[PDB]
């Protein structure tokens, strides 16, 4: 091909990237609520 | 007595060359190291 480079030369940009979580065995879930009473401290209870 | 006029194109095909074609002087120009550029991208991408 008479070409004046005789290689092709590609520089890709190579990302790799490894990633973990490490959660525990517990309840994050509907525990995680905002504070009883609010506003409605108005309503009567003392077992609740 | 004969008076006309005509207009008649280049035919780029064949003529209409003949000049400098701007694309060279710099296509082989800086178009490489200013491509080399990937290192900068490179250096944000990191901190990106």
């Amino acid at each position: 091909w008479n070409l004046d480079q005789e290689n092709l030369v590609s520089q890709p940009r190579h990302n790799v990237m490894v990633k973990s979580k490490l959660s525990p065995e517990n309840n994050i879930g509907k525990t995680l609520s905002v504070n009883p009473f609010t506003t409605a401290w108005e309503l009567l209870t003392l077992s609740f | 007595d004969i008076n006309f006029y005509t207009r008649q194109v280049i035919d780029p095909r064949l003529c209409g060359g003949l000049a400098f074609s701007p694309k060279l002087n710099l296509f082989r120009y800086l178009d490489a190291m200013s491509l080399s550029w990937n290192r900068s991208r490179l250096k944000i991408s990191r901190a990106t």
